[PDB]
């Protein structure tokens, strides 16, 4: 029932203060503990402090003298502010609950994290292009088409199809970091070839770090 | 502000059982039994597994079991099902009033098939051409042993400029997928009558070939 | 070094009646498989410290 | 409100004991009488005993010395067991209520029966095939397509379209008993021809006596 | 453990009235008046009509009436509407503590139209061909006088092997539908350049013709 959800940007250069929030969905503030958990790319997890609700605290002395957690019980927020980041803190950031009362401990419902990069080279908007099928691109009764996204500094871009219409045969390939330093990826869908002349599709790229939101239709080739 | 201990990847055949270890000092795991385990699927959010060395919360299979001997806990899975290929972390309540996480362990279910590469090729898009650009795109998926190598080619020639490649990565069907990108000037795309993409995977070499219009 | 002499029960078949007391030490049986007095998966000692 | 519903298999060879139940839907056990009524193919009805609820009985002496009715009031069941069948009892079997209190009598809400064949030649699974339309199969703005089901011993097979999506222009033809002794039938739908290139359809054969449940998509021809 | 008595089919024109009889001994219907009537539509479950020689339960039209004279009851319908073509059964409470049912009576509303046969033809399905089989399928519906005869044909020839036919049966619109099946070896289906289905119905002969691809 209860779910979490992150917020906040990240792309700032090195040596500043970032912020994040974890607005609570199902509604359970004021009773538990709430903590923030880092994870670098490809490495293991970590941990940072928590904040009861009435009182408070902070923790993980290794990160002490840098981190401050705050809570707004009215609108149900955790602020977390780290200061003077160092581009070694380029990680995903989960905000899992905690658990007491019934001992349990460990943690609990998490929150999908937030890629937070730390470097120069401010955001860039992606360029979108379509990948039309063809007589060679069909496999008899089936055929595939796609969309190319190119040259963006966000890194954590997302892609849907027809406002999340289709979940069959949709595949999003991992992004490749080009020598330029910009990422570019592709999305593809394979579907029964017959519907090619009658039906329409739009791939919808959402780039949260910039504000880019581009939805482009795919069409058969001439 | 240090860390725990865990082995790297392990191996195992379906239907069997397997046990993964988690060893720490006798001031965190020895002197406590608040350990808990967490399962994380690639590119997902970790999932809560069992609190107190053993106690599957209502909602988890009963093929999992936790246990302790002394400053060393362990997790056992029974009847390895080929959807448990994930990472497994252990946590506890170290002194100094703080928590700690393991190092992760990639579970390998020792997959059976030798799926062959599904390959596809995509020529430049028109808007990209008019945009003074060209980028040939080679896509591969649904091959099990993730050891493919891709070779970019002019109409048949080995070409080594503007080639970028990702490393294979796991699908949801436990198979693998990869991509290769060939950046070219529009004069290069109008230049060759064809191009080809060669995928070598377990000796088998599959090739795609396209042509401007 | 840890005072491991203070235990508590963490598994029982059914919640206690008020003011009821239970000092037994039988191996708890989570799963359907019988336990036969030995530990193992789904056969847990019922006291923690 | 209250409805009935049969259960139980039937295909057993000759000279055995069959079983059936009539679980009650709306909930009215313990107050009425409940009886079982046979009907051979193409002939008139018949009658067998009933069972009050607290006490009980059995009836129709012609069928006496063969039939036993029982009632489970907890989960609201009637068992009926006839013994040493003779392949002359190859009929549909309804489980109608009865009525007392307010005299009425006769009977009341029935239960759709259950074809119960008695012979050798154990069940066979059907083979499904599609019947695609064509330029000859369209009638200008309209066109028809279908599904063939073949070679099954169940006899009482059933057919739906897209999980019961469509009720327009759907027709199921009666089954033909082939010289082999196996039945085979066809289902058809006619619809405005325009939707042929855009839309999809699946015919869903359910065979309760075996466990066959096959759902096959229909497609335009190449 | 015997039976009652009822006439077979009756006839009638719309808007008129009709009366169907149900005669039994004077130990079941004479000596009782617990008779009830039931209407059953083809391939359906019978429907309760009136208990006690007459008493339409709240939900039934008022065009029905029941009556008795002596060990003989009867049911009268008024303004015959052409959706009452069904079977009608009577039941009672014979002695010996048992019930009994009639013999059924098919009501015929004396339909007006002479609907012509809608015919269609279907060639083998590909999977069936590869399955070493062939079965031409001839379907007919929406013809009123159910007296059609179907003739299977090679490209035009009368063919009499592998032909199976159902007898017509009533639709919901009171019309009729039937089918014919022609089983053939795949070599037979690739063998003829065409095939034809001929439906004769009231002199009128309608024909369909198909061809492999
Ligand atoms: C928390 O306790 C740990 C010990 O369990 C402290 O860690 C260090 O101990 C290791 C030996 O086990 C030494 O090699 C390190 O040099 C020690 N480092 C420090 C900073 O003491 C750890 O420091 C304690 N942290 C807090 C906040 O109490
Ligand atoms: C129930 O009563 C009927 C009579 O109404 C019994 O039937 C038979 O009566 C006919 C003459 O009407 C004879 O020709 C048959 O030979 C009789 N058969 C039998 C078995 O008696 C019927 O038998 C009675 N059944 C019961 C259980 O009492």
């Amino acid at each position: 029932q209860v779910q979490l959800q992150e917020s906040g940007p990240g792309l700032v250069k090195p040596s500043e203060t970032l912020s994040l929030t974890c607005t609570v969905s199902g509604g359970s503030i004021s009773s538990y503990y709430w903590s923030w958990i880092r994870q670098p790319p490809g490495k293991g997890l970590e941990w940072i402090g928590y904040i009861y609700y009435s009182g408070s605290t902070n923790y993980n002395p290794s990160l002490k003298s840098r981190v401050t957690i705050s809570v707004d019980t009215s609108k149900k927020q955790f602020s977390l502010k780290l200061s003077s980041v160092t581009a070694a803190d380029t990680a995903v950031y989960y905000c899992a609950r905690l658990e007491r009362d019934w001992p349990l401990d460990a943690f609990d419902i998490w929150g999908q994290g937030t890629m937070v990069t730390v470097s120069s080279a401010s955001t860039k908007g992606p360029s979108v292009f379509p990948l039309a099928p063809s007589s060679k691109s069909t496999s008899g009764g089936t055929a595939a088409l796609g969309c190319l996204v190119k040259d963006y500094f966000p890194e954590p871009v997302t892609v849907s199809w027809n406002s999340g219409a289709l979940t069959s045969g949709v595949h999003t390939f991992p992004a490749v970091l080009q020598s330029s330093g910009l990422y570019s990826l592709s999305s593809v869908v394979t579907v029964p070839s017959s519907s090619l002349g009658t039906q329409t599709y739009i791939c919808n790229v959402n780039h949260k770090p910039s504000n880019t939101k581009v939805d482009k239709k795919v069409e058969p080739k001439s | 502000q240090s860390a725990l201990t865990q082995p790297a990847s392990v191996s195992g055949s379906p239907g069997q059982s397997i046990t993964i270890s988690c060893t720490g000092t006798s001031s965190d795991v020895g002197g406590y039994n608040y350990v808990s385990w967490y399962q994380q699927h690639p590119g997902k959010a970790p999932k809560f597994m069992i609190y107190d060395v053993s106690k599957r919360p209502s909602g988890v299979s009963n093929r999992f079991s936790g246990s302790k001997s002394g400053n060393t806990a362990s997790l056992t899975i029974s009847g390895l099902q080929a959807e448990d290929e994930a990472d497994y972390y252990c946590s506890s309540y170290t002194s100094n009033n703080t928590f700690a996480f393991g190092g992760g362990t990639k579970l390998t279910v020792l997959g059976q098939p030798k799926a062959a590469p599904s390959v596809t090729l995509f020529p430049p898009s028109s808007e990209e051409l008019q945009a003074n650009k060209a980028t040939l795109v080679c896509l591969i998926s649904d091959f099990y042993p993730g050891a493919v190598t891709v070779a970019w080619k002019a109409d048949s020639s080995p070409v080594k400029a503007g080639v970028e490649t990702t490393t294979p990565s796991k699908q949801s069907n436990n198979k693998y997928a990869a991509s290769s990108y060939l950046s070219l000037t529009p004069e290069q795309w109008k230049s060759h009558r064809s191009y080809s993409c060669q995928v070598t995977h377990e000796g088998s070499t599959v090739e795609k070939t396209v042509a401007p219009t | 070094g840890g005072n491991y002499n203070y235990l508590y029960r963490l598994f029982r078949k059914s919640n206690l009646k008020p003011f009821e007391r239970d000092i037994s030490t039988e191996i708890y049986q989570a799963g359907s498989t019988p336990c036969n007095g030995v530990e193992g998966f789904n056969c847990y000692f019922p006291l923690q410290s």
